[PDB]
């Protein structure tokens, strides 16, 4: 239980470090209001205090998200609402030329937060999030696999991503040309990565319900194997 | 009869007593006069409620009898009738009617009672107004439920109607057929007090029963309170709720109960109500509310058979997608649904709506812009649900969720015309739900859950769940091959050997199926027979 208190402490402390780091970068801040840093370094703070006082006023959406992870706040509306803000903020800074540049930065921002939250489903609803991201990025130049690659990098497994994505595919009454493409990129990404999946029945595959794996599952069995993760 | 309060047996005597008072003329009226006098005296007995009712009933009748003026002139109304009736009301004469009505020789009872119910409308209106006015004034702007209920006599009367009339359309028609009941309804429509208003909505729902009655109820609001006013109320509540961030739940729950009842039993009209409550109902759903499920149930009623599903699908996707942040993995998508559909009622409602929309169609590239498109994530969500189901609380509840799920699964199987292949298509093959459906079924609690339905069989409702279980398995066997070859390659996570060992190996299911061929329901037997063929 001592361990219990220690670990929670480490987590909260880490958050302050992150908030502290951002404060430096932020240009909205004044050096004389050093007091905030003094407060940050000075002690552990209440989560609500950290959230209400710091995250909201300084619009650190990522921090807010991570904090709520630790809190374990489930409420989907609030969690999603926070996500909307982060995405919206991202749009503001962008100019267009950096479609690729923003593409990277966007993936960078998401992956970082994603790594921290991804273990839990509440902040990182993979199902809800994927489309949301695609939709956001859609108003940008596109290369297939851009959306999914971030989640893979986020720490999400190929197997987890596959089932949810397939559900997204089949579940939607609609065109989802985008999903088809991305899944196509995903399968291609996956087969090359493990040696297990590797080979010929694949090249033909240009995403459809012509699931190579689906066929495989029918005959041999559903047992893919252990989870495969990106190295 | 007094020397019975709870004893249900009292109901047996109500036919004789109701009709007896109905035929008071037969008595003489030296006798009738004597009874009247004795009853006024008898007000001593509060403990016997049912005495109080019957007496009150006698009064409702007596007033009519006094029509031959020899009797009426003799009596003074205030002393002779109103004072006593009022006393009876105070002594819970309405409450016990409500009980008689709620806890429903049927012909004699229904006929005699409906005569009773109607007599009260026509002859009694003075009492109704007296009570209504009394109620409006009585409460003052911490009320306990008991305090709310004390004065509630008018509402109780409305409920009396609701219970008695419910089903029975026959009886219900009487209200609508001619334009005093029809007056009664108009009158009730006028009573503004929030509680009266909500019971009025409920009473009408009961009245809406036949396909025919439902139609009149549609016209009642549309033509001669309007539907628009109703949605307006819902809209207003919505704003108040959100701006803010029991009384309302009563009103709203009633509002929804009513819209649901009619929309279900209607035709082309459905579109009209649909366009209008659809927009407002969608907005209400966004708000938390206890209620969420209920609006989903109503929305579903609105959903039309044709192409014009699209507004509804967008609402649903938008209403899961909006808050959620989806990473490029699957889990984040599940999270979107889980966050929003927090409680059990929310889920059941969601399932009913989804069952309806999935019945036969949806938009292409659904969710485009926001997320990886397509129907697939919804099916994944069911993993959250029917995976879980096994661990319900509350068998009734488990069955409630299981059933919609089976119906949906079966629908998706039928969702693609397999025959075209055996005897941009690629994209179409990607979009159909049959794909994700098969994918999950192969995922061996999925197969198991479906399987257990077969293992443990036999209320009647449960029987249906069983039939669905068989039909689905049969369907899977028939087209298991099609999925593996044609469908899976196109749209090309994983494959098959798992369900077979379990179905085929695992024996009990096979034996259970064997037992089924004989047991009458041809659907279960005929299908059971087919399956063993497919397994072999």
């Amino acid at each position: 239980e001592f361990l219990h208190e220690l670990e929670e402490k480490m987590e909260v402390a880490r958050i302050q470090l992150q908030i502290q780091e951002t404060l430096q970068r932020q240009y909205s801040h004044h050096s004389s209001v050093q007091d905030a840093v003094s407060q940050l370094d000075s002690e552990l703070m209440d989560i609500t205090k950290l959230y209400g006082e710091f995250a909201d006023p300084f619009k650190l959406a990522e921090c807010k998200l991570a904090i709520i992870h630790c809190a374990g706040y489930s409420d989907p509306i609030l969690v999603q609402t926070l996500w909307q803000d982060i995405i919206e903020k991202e749009l503001s800074d962008s100019v267009t030329l950096s479609s690729s540049d923003r593409m990277h930065a966007l993936s960078l921002k998401i992956v970082l937060l994603g790594k921290i939250y991804a273990g839990t489903p509440r902040f990182f609803p993979l199902d809800f999030i994927v489309q949301f991201l695609e939709q956001q990025v859609c108003t940008l130049n596109w290369d297939v696999g851009f959306v999914i690659q971030t989640m893979n990098e986020i720490g999400v497994p190929l197997p987890r991503l596959l089932e949810v994505y397939d559900q997204l595919f089949k579940s939607r009454d609609p065109k989802p040309l985008h999903l088809l493409d991305c899944i196509h990129v995903l399968l291609i990404r996956y087969v090359e990565n493990p040696s297990q999946v590797l080979n010929c029945e694949r090249r033909r595959f240009t995403n459809l319900c012509l699931d190579a794996v689906c066929g495989y599952l029918v005959e041999l069995q559903s047992m893919s194997s252990s989870v495969a993760v990106q190295a | 009869l007094e020397r019975v309060s709870l004893d249900a047996v009292n109901l047996a005597l109500l036919m004789a007593l109701l009709y007896c008072f109905d035929i008071s003329f037969i008595e003489q009226k030296q006798y009738i006069a004597t009874i009247h006098s004795r009853l006024q005296d008898s007000q001593l007995w509060k403990l016997p409620g049912l005495q109080a009712t019957v007496r009150l009933a006698w009064a409702l009748a007596l007033r009519g009898i006094s029509q031959l003026p020899d009797v009426t002139a003799l009596a003074e109304f205030t002393e002779a009738d109103e004072a006593m009736a009022e006393l009876a009301i105070a002594d819970n004469v309405f409450l016990f009617l409500m009980e008689s009505v709620v806890v429903s020789q049927e012909e004699f009872y229904i006929r005699r009672v409906h005569n009773l119910i109607t007599d009260f409308l026509a002859l009694m209106p003075m009492k109704v107004k007296q009570l209504r006015n009394r109620a409006d004034e009585d409460a003052r702007m911490m009320g306990n439920e008991p305090p709310i209920s004390l004065r509630r006599d008018l509402e109780h009367l409305m409920l009396l109607i609701g219970e008695l009339y419910k089903k029975n359309p026959e009886l219900a028609l009487e209200y609508w057929c001619p334009t005093v009941l029809s007056k009664f309804v108009r009158q009730m429509g006028d009573l503004l007090p929030p509680t009266i208003y909500i019971p009025y909505l409920k009473m009408l729902q009961g009245l809406a029963n036949g396909p025919q009655c439902a139609h009149y109820c549609f016209s009642l609001l549309k033509v001669n309170v309007s539907w628009e006013h109703f949605f307006h109320s819902l809209m207003l509540y919505h704003e108040h709720l959100r701006k803010d961030l029991q009384k309302e739940q009563d009103g709203l729950i009633a509002f929804l109960q009513l819209t649901s009842t009619i929309i279900t039993w209607s035709e082309n009209a459905r579109l009209a109500l649909c366009e209008t409550p659809v927009v407002v109902i969608l907005g209400l759903l966004q708000c938390s509310i206890p209620l969420k499920a209920e609006l989903l149930k109503t929305l579903a009623a609105f959903g039309k058979s044709p192409e014009i599903a699209a507004s509804l699908w967008q609402s649903l996707e938008y209403t899961i997608l909006q808050t959620v942040r989806i990473p490029s993995g699957i889990e984040v998508e599940l999270n979107e649904i889980e966050s929003r559909c927090e409680e059990y009622p929310l889920t059941r409602a969601f399932c009913q709506l989804i069952s309806t929309l999935v019945e036969s169609s949806f938009p292409s590239n659904l969710g485009a812009g926001l997320r990886p498109p397509g129907f697939d994530p919804y099916l994944q969500f069911l993993r959250d649900s029917v995976f879980r189901f096994r661990t319900r609380a509350r068998a009734a509840e488990k069955w409630e969720v299981a059933e919609v799920v089976l119906e949906v699964f079966y629908k998706l199987l039928r969702d693609y015309e397999p025959q075209l292949e055996d005897f941009g298509e690629e994209i179409i093959a990607y979009k159909p739900p049959g794909f994700s459906l098969m994918y999950h079924l192969l995922n061996e609690p999925m197969l198991e859950l479906a399987l257990s339905l077969l293992e443990e069989g036999v209320k009647k409702h449960l029987e249906k769940a069983v039939q669905h279980c068989l039909a689905l398995l049969n369907l899977t066997l028939q087209k298991e091959n099609l999925f593996m070859d044609l469908l899976r390659e196109s749209q090309l996570v994983c494959p098959l050997e798992q369900l077979l060992q379990g179905i085929n190996p695992k024996a009990d299911n096979v034996v259970n199926i064997a037992r089924y061929l004989y047991h009458g329901n041809p659907e279960l037997a005929f299908e059971s027979a087919k399956i063993l063929c497919c397994i072999s």
